[PDB]
Order: C-alpha cells, then structure tokens, then sequence
C-alpha cells in the first residue's frame, strides 16, 4: 500500500507551549500506534513508543537524532526508563513519585536558595537562552474552596492551575526524598523574577503549568517567579511576601 | 485565593 501520499506520511502535532506528537496517524486522524512520540520543547528529548489517541501508553526514553523528510529519526536511550500518562488525581500526586523528569533532570537541580531564610530553591543545571521550559509544576489536584477554607500554613506551595483546580505538593510530597518527579514547586519567589509560571500539557503529569526562562540563565542561577498572590482582594498572602512586597515598592519609589 | 498564579 505504500506511496507518496498523505496516508503514509508523517505529522507533528504541536503545543502552544512547543512540545509534540509525533507519528503516522491512523484513518481517523489519530496518534495511535506502536510509533509515536511525544518530542519535549528541545525538539530533542523523546519519549517513544505505545500512544493511543495521543495518550501515553509505554514510552521509551529516546534522543530525536535528524529528521529526514519530515520523519524523525529516535535512538533509544540505555535504562529501560518507560513513562505512562499518569495525571494526578485529589489523592495521588504519581504511581511514580521518585522518578524524574527525564527533561528536567537535565536542566535544574535543587540546593539551599540563596534568599535568605527561605529553604531550598530551583537552579540552572547549564546556560539557557531566553524562553526556555525548565521544570514541571505538578501536584494533587483540588479546589479553590478546599485550599480557600484552610489556613496559609497547609498553602505554601498551592499553584492555581485554572478557576476550578489547584495544584498541591503536600506534606511530606514537598521533599525531595518523598517526591522528585517534577520540581517546579521548588522554584522560591521574587518581584524581580527570571522566569514565569506557563502552562504545559505534558505527556506524563498531563496539564500542568511549568517554569519557563525570560531571559538568558547562567549555570547554576536559582530560577525565581513571581507567585503572583491578590495584592488587593492588604493583600492575601505569607507574611513574608507582604514585607518583600513593601520592600519592592519601596524600591520602585 | 491562597494559591499562586490565579488570574484576577
Ligand atoms: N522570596 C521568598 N522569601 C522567603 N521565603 C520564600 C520566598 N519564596 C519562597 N519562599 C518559601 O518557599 C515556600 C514555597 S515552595 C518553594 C520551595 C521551598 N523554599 C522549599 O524549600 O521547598 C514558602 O512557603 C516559603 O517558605
């Protein structure tokens, strides 16, 4: 049946947010097969393998290596490392919470923030240009009523995903021992941030949001974002963020 | 919100 024809070519899917399907779609149009890959924003780092309808089923941890005529060329990586779609639920933060991130393991690593009193924080692994994916914020899925109704000592790393979800790392989830499949939670705030909370579909974690650079990062520069909490519901937010929230405008003045 | 990131 082979021919030069759309029906035995190849298609690349894109996200917004610059990560991909990839593969021969089927009769209706669909990202099924044994030969599918989602490519991370590096259009570089590939998980490939067992997708149905553009959902991960078993995939391999692969390099994009060239692609000719459109079709990509992926070499397996060594390990045996295989992902699945695994979106997080009210209850279970992951079935694999101390597997990494493949493409975030590359890029950031966690260490003593360098603001003071303020626990660890998120650092470049390697230089980056500007607008680049670093990390994954994922977490347990719930309500802005639940995190509304409860005091700021359980909200520390709540991230608001959209009007009717948030996004949580809970105790003991918020250390690296207990959870490591993504880090964005880990990223500490500044007024004067580099990079920006953005969202992501990922393959595995599903829509979450991410971290990604505005601007070029140096090797082992902590990432900071703004949390960016109602300044005019005083505002709503730690205390600590209320005194850098003065010390900023004191500052712009 | 106690949540970072909503859009106001
Ligand atoms: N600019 C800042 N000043 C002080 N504390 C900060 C801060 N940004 C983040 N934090 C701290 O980081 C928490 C959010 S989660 C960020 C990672 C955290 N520092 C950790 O060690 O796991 C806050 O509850 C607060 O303890």
């Amino acid at each position: 049946g082979y021919k030069d024809n759309i029906r035995h070519g190849v298609c690349w899917i894109y996200y917004p947010d610059g990560g991909s399907l990839v593969g021969e779609v089927n009769e209706d149009g669909e990202m099924t097969g044994e030969k599918i890959a989602y490519v991370y924003p590096d259009e570089r780092t590939a998980l490939y393998g067992k997708f149905i309808d553009g959902e991960m089923i078993e995939g391999k941890l692969a390099t994009l290596m060239s692609t000719e005529e459109g079709r990509p060329h992926f070499e397996l990586m060594p390990g045996n490392s295989v992902y699945h779609f695994d979106k997080s639920t009210s209850s279970c933060i992951s079935t694999n919470a101390l597997l990494p991130d493949p493409y975030e393991s590359e890029r950031v690593y966690v260490a003593e923030s360098l603001i003071s009193s303020a626990g660890e924080g998120l650092f470049s692994k390697v230089a980056v240009g500007p607008n680049t994916v670093m990390s994954f914020a994922n977490g347990v899925r719930i309500t802005h009523q639940e995190v509304d109704s409860r005091d700021w000592a359980l909200n520390g790393n709540t991230l608001s995903l959209d009007e009717e979800t948030v996004i949580d790392v809970p105790e003991p989830y918020n250390h690296v021992s207990k959870y490591c499949a993504s880090l964005g939670h880990k990223a500490n705030h500044s007024f004067t941030p580099n990079c920006i909370y953005d969202m992501f579909v990922h393959p595995r974690f599903g829509p979450i949001k991410c971290i990604r650079t505005l601007r070029a990062v140096e090797a082992d520069e902590e990432l900071t974002v703004a949390y960016g909490y109602d300044h005019s519901p005083g505002p709503e937010a730690p205390e600590w963020y209320q005194v850098e929230l003065k010390a900023f405008q004191a500052t712009q003045q | 919100s106690k949540s970072k990131d909503r859009k106001y």
